[PDB]
Formats: structure tokens, C-alpha cells, sequence
RNA sequence: AAACGACUCUCGGCAACGGAUAUCUCGGCUCUCGCAUCGAUGAAGAACGUAGCGAAAUGCGAUACUUGGUGUGAAUUGCAGA
RNA sequence: GGUAGUAGCAAAUAUUCAAAUGAGAACUUUGAAGGCCGAAGAGGGGAAAGGUUCCAUGUGAACGGCACUUGCACAUGGGUUAGUCGAUCCUAAGGGUCGGGGGAACCCCGACAGAUAGCGCGUUUCGCGCGUACUCCGAAAGGGAAUCGGGUUAAAAUUCCU
RNA sequence: ACGGGCGAGAGACCGAUAGCGAACAAGUACCGCGAGGGAAAGAUGAAAAGGACUUUGAAAAGAGAGUCAAAGAGUGCUUGA
RNA sequence: GCGACCCCAGGUCAGGCGGGACUACCCGCUGAGUUUAAGCAUAUCAAUAAGCGGAGGAAAAGAAACUUACAAGGAUUCCCCUAGUAACGGCGAGCGAACCGGGAACAGCCCAGCCUUAGAAUCGGGCGGCUCCGCCGUUCGAAUUGUAGUCUGGAGAAGCGUCCUCAGCGGCGGACCGGGCCCAAGUCCCCUGGAAGGGGGCGCCAGAGAGGGUGAGAGCCCCGUUGUGCCCGGACCCUGUCG
């Protein structure tokens, strides 16, 4: 009777909603007999009924944003929720190639004229 | 102020006790050191730990002119008369140092002997192992190659 | 007075629930030294000063 | 002596750190040793103590007495025997906590896990 | 007749008042070492909520003292229930 | 600690009798009597300010400078219902600003150095015509769209019911 | 270079009027219109085994009794000038 | 009236950038007085405190329009010394560097201008592909009031000789870092104790007798500590080898 994370990523979108709205039905009925001096047994049951709805909700969340990601990738210009995070700073960061750009003349003196492999022994 | 003292001059007027620099950290410094020159080391193998070869200058002023020590790096014209090409120099570990006059004949020869005497004891391996090239050394001479610790030429 | 801004009234509110005495199992508590709600307030000791 | 540059010697520190060891390193440090036959068919000296692990106490006032752990009570740093108990001033039983250190394990309860730990055991030993 | 008692003072036992002393310490202070990582992709700070039973502290954001993955491998615990 | 069970409890005319409860009554409640406030009040409401002090039940300790059975204290619960009453809208003294001008800068002046916001008519949503640089803040007493009886709660009402 | 941030190791340092103001729900309670100011407060026992029950009292509690090695350790609870 | 350019205006036009927070160190500005001088005004306190701004993991400085006068050194930075010295100062109180010399570390470079004119060879955006921190194709735009390339004084351009040097990919390891798992020996006999971890006797481990916990001073009760072994992940940088 307990819900499985493993079994929910399993269902379908219009399945998940459906046991989110019996999950809200039942977490309702179980505030009205808090309210009207329910039993411990079913006061209990508050926490089972909010935790399954916050798995059925990650798990919907995760299916979209997975959904999102796989349509915009192989794409510039991303949502901004959906781009990378890191810090600010670093995104701002020149990229390496930029970093590693030279002009003509040093490129020519690292080919020509590298610092050498050698040993002082004879 | 009393007796016969020195006239004291301590110059302690100011907020010193803000400017103090105290040397706890000394020993933690050596130790720092040393591990900057073994991880050095440890990176430029086989090259000498010593570093580049430098000159042999004169001490400036009248009361140093007797002295012989390292200079910056060989000058233009002792590269040219050792025949040593200045851009090649800083590549197989001679400094080179643009600046430096040459204007008597006992110094430039002093340190042209000197570059001579490290080509001579210069061994270099191959851009790239199965190609010798003009300034590369032979397979004999590459197989008995070692890191040199201390001063190759002391002064 | 009768007259109050919303936020006013929510900052009350939490105020009103913030003064009660502490559940008496807080002190059964293995390793427990709270001996009782140290914050309490009364209209009449300490004001608010909002 | 302590060579590892990353373990402290400190008194203070080790104090703080066992008395604030989360449930999962506590189980570890409530660890007690085996009996002379399970340490010899095992080749291993200590495990930690489980729930239903067959116990028998070898220190302090109830030094032969032996049972079946019943708590373990990690935030309070004690086992739970079935009938080592007493007797309140009102007359009720209540369990009375005994260390595993001060406890040796005649029976353990055997699991894929728990076969898998005596197993890494035994193979450091040798 | 200045005796017995009362008062004051004084000395001793005991009992009070108070928290000194000794023994402690998951705290402080000092020195040394390693690393470089906030923010309009909305920071720091500020408010309000959130637990079966909490006011504060701690945590968290209507998925609210936590959701999910992974590791570990039988608890949490003041009480009750699952 | 002595002071010391001492200094003090004295303004605002005043209490008395019987009964009820309670372990305990000069101080709680009921009834009767005798007085006071005397409508620019010791009566009946609001503004600010306070924030649950409001209402019911119960009560160990503390507090209510004597006392308490008691309560503006403590504990557990309950209570504030609007198209018409207000805020909300308008602008007042003034405040905050764009641009511009100053300023090392925090910032200063404030529509004063300027291609203003936009507004009406008909429409293939484009055209035509007007367009003086702030369409911002600033009044629970200024200005201002609209409700009255009757009834109802332990505690709300021009808000709840008709 | 480095009295901030994250993470470590040490000390001929302090030991609850000391040591940071703060060993504790401390930058907290509380004060000020405000800028700001700013405390006090650690120790039962190995284990709650935290004192059943009788009796007097309106009650707080007292007198017995019980737990413990110990109540000459009874929750502001090591000792107690 | 059309068209070209110039300057400017409006866009919730397509895509980007900025504000603010922290304080130990770092960079720029502004800036006292208490105090000392046995009074006090220059001076000192101090090129400091307070105030206003700007960065990083360091900042700043940095490759001589330098130091010196020597038989000469040779970017910058820091340490020792120079030195309480030269100098400054109601020459009072006081203040006060630099060069040489010895050490730590070392590293050098990029542009502007005359020099494609047999054609801007340069760069940005959109779109479409690819072994996607980038490359290729196409199309618009920037740019001649100048993008690329060469050159930077140590040189350099041009010309003639020398035949001296220069072109990647992929695999497996090493090096560095961060983690995970196992692994020594008593809880033997007697006594006092509420409890041995105390005393006595008999044993044991130790590359582990650092430390902590457990009912009193615990190497062998527990976690750990010492030393091996095995396992996992980053950093694509350095290094060896191989095709
Ligand atoms: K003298
Ligand atoms: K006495
Ligand atoms: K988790
Ligand atoms: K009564
Ligand atoms: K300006
Ligand atoms: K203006
Ligand atoms: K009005
Ligand atoms: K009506
Ligand atoms: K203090
Ligand atoms: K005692
Ligand atoms: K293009
Ligand atoms: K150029
Ligand atoms: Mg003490
Ligand atoms: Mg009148
Ligand atoms: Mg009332
Ligand atoms: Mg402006
Ligand atoms: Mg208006
Ligand atoms: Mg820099
Ligand atoms: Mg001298
Ligand atoms: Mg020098
Ligand atoms: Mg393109
Ligand atoms: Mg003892
Ligand atoms: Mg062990």
C-alpha cells in the first residue's frame, strides 16, 4: 500500500495527476477528522499522505524538466532555469579557447624555439 | 632624563604595536619553500635544480670592483662570439641579458669561455625520440643522463 | 487602535503566538535544559515598541 | 604515535567529536566483542551490536546474566537485554542500560548484509 | 539577697543564610597550515509561515524539522501511532 | 548586618444589616438601607497610543504595597463577517524624481539647460486631427457614489437574520 | 601580505567575577524615538532506580516508609568558607 | 518628389553587459585633533583615525627615458644589511630614505606609425551541418575616417648565400588531489569495591604505549592509533612509453 518512487517514474503524466488528486482528497478528509478530534491512528496517517504527495510531485517535476532538457538540447539559447548554474564569476569567465588565443608572433616563437628536454652531465 | 646616558632617540611615537611583524612562522615558511623546490625539481627533471647558467660580473662600485659574482643573464655580444643564437639560449637553460654593456675584453672572453665550457657539458635530447636533429645528442650520451643537484659551475 | 496596516496585525498575530509556556514534554527530553519559555511577554511589562 | 597529519591528538576535539557522532557513526563506536566460539569460527573479534543479537553481559552487577537485545538506544549510548530489569518504587519493570562494550555477542543475526561484513572482516585477518 | 530569669556580649555543638574553595569542561584566547567559492540564472540582510503533539534554538518553503539520487545497513524515541 | 518590626498605610464625604458559597469572608455574589459622582459627570462613544487587556470555565505558586473564595494575574478554549462605515480616489503646505547643471564620491538643485505623456474620430489597424516636459507620494478631522428600520451573541454588527 | 570566508593541526595560554560580551534558545532577555547600549545564567546519580504506600493537614507540606554505595546526592540536586 | 550620406530620436525590437553584499590582507581619494615639544603658533601626532570609492586569491609593481662613476651592474617584488646613517627639523622636540653587498624567486613580451592594392586577405550576427569551450558552408552587416598580416630599437625592411630548424592524432602508465573497505594483543586467577578500569599473580601485542569512551589511574573491553593490501572519482595540466 506504500508508494514506491521506482514504481511512480513508471506512470504516466495523466496516472500521476490522478493519484496526486486522490492524495490531496485524502490528505483533506484527514485534516476535517483532525479538526473534528480524529484518532491518533489516523492523525498518523498526515504524514504518509504529505509524504507520498511530495514524491508524486518531485517525480512529475523531474519527467518535465528531463522532457525540457532533452528538446532543447543540441540548441543555443536555453531558458534561463534550464542553463547552467555555477557562480556568477565563473560564468563570466572567458572560455578557454579565448583564453588560450595568441597572436601570430608567439605562436611562431613556442613552435620555433620551445624550452628544450636536456641534462648537465657530460 | 637623568645621569650620564646616551640622549635616547626611540622611535616610538606612532601606533607601532600595529605595525609589528613577528617571525612565528619561519620554520613553516622554510618548510614552505622547500617543497616549492622539490615540486620544481620533480617537474623539470632531468634539468639541473640549480637553474640556468649566469654570467661572472664584476661588483659595482670601488668597494666591491675585486669581487666575482652571477650577473642577470649573458650578454648579446658574448652569445654572438660563443655562437650561441640569442633566441635559442634561454631554451637549453642559458639566461640572456639584452642590457648588459660589454666594454672590456677580459669579461666578454671570461664569460664566452664560460658558455663554452657548458656547451661542452650541455647534453640535449631530441624534439621528438626517433628524430636527431643538429644540436641533439647522441643515444649513448642521452641513456646516462642525470639531475644535477648543487651549483654545476660554482663562481 | 482599531484603525491597524495588515502587516502590523500579522507581526501582532505571531507576537500572540509566540507567547505561551513550552509543552510539557519539551522538558522529558534526554539531555533536555529548557526549563521553561524565557521569552514571555505581557502587555503590560515590556511594549512592543512597533 | 599518531603520524597522520589529519587526526588530532586534542583531547577537546575527540570529546566533542564522539559526543556529537551522528546515528550512523554511533553504531560503530557501540560495537562489542565475540564470544571465544563465534570469534573463532569467524576469525573476527568485534562487531557491532544489533537489535536482535543474542547478548551476555560480563561486567558490572549483572555479570552473568544473558539474553536477547531488545533497544538499542544510540542517543543514550545503551543496549536493552530482555530480563535485565528492576523494580521501581511504584512496583513497574524498566530495562536497565547496559554498554556494549561491557557485553559479549553468543549469537548474532545473520543477513546478507551482516554475512557480508563477517566476511570483510575475516579477509583483512587472513 | 543582686540569686533565678530577661537583655547585651562572648566561647562551643548543631541548624540556617550565602555561594567562596577544590575537582571538572562539546567554551574561549594564541600560533601555524591548506584552499579560493557571493550577486539581476536575483546575493547578504529583513518578514511570514511550516511538525500528530513546539514557544525558543536548529532546519526548511505551500513538495515547508523535508522531496529525489547515492552510500551505509535496522532504527527514531519525551509520548502516541504507522 | 545595625537602622527596624522602625519611618510610614491619612487627598477624592461612607458605610451598615441579613443571607449564599467557601477550610478560611471587613474586602466575593444576592437583597435591603444610608451616601457620593450631579449632564463642561466618577454617565454613554470615538481619534491617537496599546495589542488580546475582550468573553466563558477553572486555579497550585507568584502578583494585585492588608486580604481575597477573587482578577486588566495565571491556565485552557472562544471571539472582530461590509458594493452602502472607513482606507482606497482628489489635491493642500510640502515630499520624491526624469533631463539638465554641480559633485573625487556618498550625494546637491529640483520640470529650472528638453524630440512630454499621450488624447479623440474613422478604420485595409492604418490614416486624420489635437497635443505648454512629472498621469508619482502627501488628509481613518479638508473635498467625496450608495442603507434604513426591527431582531439576534457569553463575547460582532448601519458588517450577522428578516 | 592575510584578526574576513571554508577546512585542518597545535599550545609551558584561561578555567565560569577567568577566558571573546556570549561554555547555556547571546548579540539573546532588557533599555532608548533614534544613532546605539547590552546582561545574568555551567556540575543529581553509574543507572531515574526521580521517592510506591500509611497517616495529619484546605493546601504547600510534615511524620513514617521506600530507591541507591550514598539522599550526610531528592531536578537551581559534586563540595559547601 | 526620389536617392546617398551625416547627426540625432522612439522601440516590452533580437541577443548581451552593469548596480549590491563581506573585511584580515590589497588599490585610489579625502583627512583631523587628542598628544609631544614640560607653555605655543611651524613641527609632532600622521602622509595615521574617521569619511568616500574599487579588486583578487592574493592585490599592487614589473621588463630602465634605471643604478652608478666601478675592473662597472641590468624587469618587478620581498628578507638581512646599509641605518637610526645621508638628509630634513622654532637644526628644538624629533624625523629619516636610497645605492652597493648577501639571500628568496625569477620570464619575458604585445602594440601605433612608411611598406596587400593583382581587389579586407580581417571580424560580428542569423541559418544549416560537424569528431561542438570550437570547425566548415551560405547570407546579411562592421570596416577604407582602416579590420587582418609584418615591425617595436634587444631591433627591423629589402637583396644575396648557407642548406641549420619548424607541421598531429590515439592508447596504456607515472606524478597530484579527494574519498571508501578489512586487518595486534586478557577482559585469565585472588582481594577491596555499587561498579575494577585499583592492588597482587600469571600471560600477550607493539612500524600500533597519540587520543577518546566504558560504573575509579584501561597498550591487549570498544572506537581509534602504526603499517600493508584492495577499491572509487576528479584534475586533460606535467611526465615515460607505445601505434
Ligand atoms: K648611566
Ligand atoms: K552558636
Ligand atoms: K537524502
Ligand atoms: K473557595
Ligand atoms: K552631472
Ligand atoms: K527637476
Ligand atoms: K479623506
Ligand atoms: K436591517
Ligand atoms: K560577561
Ligand atoms: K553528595
Ligand atoms: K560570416
Ligand atoms: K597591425
Ligand atoms: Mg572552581
Ligand atoms: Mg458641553
Ligand atoms: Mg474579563
Ligand atoms: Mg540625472
Ligand atoms: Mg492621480
Ligand atoms: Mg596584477
Ligand atoms: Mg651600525
Ligand atoms: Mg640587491
Ligand atoms: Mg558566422
Ligand atoms: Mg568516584
Ligand atoms: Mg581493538
Amino acid at each position: 500500500a506504500r508508494i514506491k518512487v521506482h514504481e511512480l517514474r513508471n506512470k504516466t503524466k495523466t496516472e500521476l495527476l490522478a493519484q496526486l488528486k486522490d492524495l490531496k482528497a485524502e490528505l483533506a478528509l484527514l485534516r476535517v477528522a483532525k479538526v473534528t478530534g480524529g484518532a491518533p491512528n489516523k492523525l498518523s496517517k498526515i504524514k504518509v499522505v504529505r509524504l507520498s504527495i511530495a514524491q508524486v510531485l518531485t517525480v512529475i517535476s523531474q519527467k518535465q524538466k528531463t522532457a525540457l532538457r532533452e528538446a532543447y538540447k543540441n540548441k543555443k539559447y536555453l531558458p534561463l532555469d534550464l542553463r547552467p548554474k555555477k557562480t556568477r564569476a565563473i560564468r563570466k569567465r572567458l572560455t578557454k579557447h579565448q583564453v588560450s588565443l595568441k597572436t601570430e608572433r608567439e605562436k611562431k616563437k613556442e613552435m620555433y624555439f620551445p624550452i628544450r628536454k636536456y641534462a648537465i652531465k657530460v | 632624563m637623568k645621569h650620564n646616558n646616551v640622549i635616547p632617540n626611540g622611535h616610538f611615537k606612532k601606533h607601532w604595536q600595529n605595525y609589528v611583524r613577528t617571525w612565528f612562522n619561519q620554520p613553516a615558511r622554510k618548510t614552505r619553500r622547500r617543497a616549492a623546490r622539490q615540486q620544481k625539481a620533480v617537474k623539470i627533471f632531468p634539468r639541473p635544480t640549480a637553474g640556468s647558467l649566469r654570467p661572472i660580473v664584476h661588483g659595482q662600485t670601488l668597494k666591491y670592483n675585486m669581487k666575482v659574482r652571477a650577473g642577470r643573464g649573458f650578454s648579446l655580444e658574448e652569445l654572438k662570439a660563443a655562437g650561441i643564437p640569442k633566441k635559442l639560449a634561454p631554451t637549453i637553460g642559458i639566461a640572456v641579458d639584452h642590457r648588459r654593456r660589454n666594454r672590456s675584453l677580459e669579461g666578454l672572453q671570461t664569460n664566452v669561455q664560460r658558455l663554452k665550457t657548458y656547451k661542452a657539458k650541455l647534453v640535449i635530447f631530441p624534439r621528438r625520440a626517433k628524430k636527431v636533429k643538429a644540436g641533439d645528442s647522441s643515444a649513448e650520451e642521452l641513456a646516462t643522463a642525470t639531475q644535477v643537484q648543487g651549483s654545476y659551475m660554482p663562481i | 487602535p482599531s484603525h491597524k496596516t495588515f502587516m502590523i496585525k500579522k507581526k501582532l498575530a505571531k507576537k500572540q503566538r509566540q507567547n505561551r509556556p513550552i509543552p510539557y514534554w519539551i522538558r522529558m527530553r534526554t539531555d533536555n535544559t529548557i526549563r521553561y519559555n524565557a521569552k514571555r511577554r505581557h502587555w503590560r511589562r515590556t511594549k512592543l515598541g512597533f | 604515535m599518531k603520524y597522520n597529519p589529519r587526526v588530532s591528538s586534542s583531547r577537546r576535539k575527540s570529546r566533542k567529536a564522539h559526543f556529537t557522532a551522528p546515528s550512523s557513526v554511533r553504531r560503530v563506536l557501540m560495537s562489542a566483542p565475540l564470544s571465544s566460539d563465534l570469534r573463532t569460527k569467524y576469525n573476527v573479534r568485534s562487531m557491532p551490536v544489533r537489535k536482535d543479537d543474542e547478548v551476555q553481559v560480563v561486567r558490572g552487577t549483572y555479570k552473568g546474566r544473558e539474553g536477547k537485545v531488545v533497544q538499542v538506544y544510540r542517543k543514550k549510548w545503551v543496549i536493552h537485554i530482555e530480563r535485565i530489569t528492576r523494580e521501581k518504587v511504584n512496583g513497574s519493570t524498566v530495562n536497565v542500560g547496559i554498554h556494549p562494550s561491557k557485553v559479549v555477542v553468543t549469537k548474532l543475526r545473520l543477513d546478507k548484509d551482516r554475512k557480508s561484513l563477517l566476511d570483510r572482516k575475516a579477509k583483512g585477518r587472513a
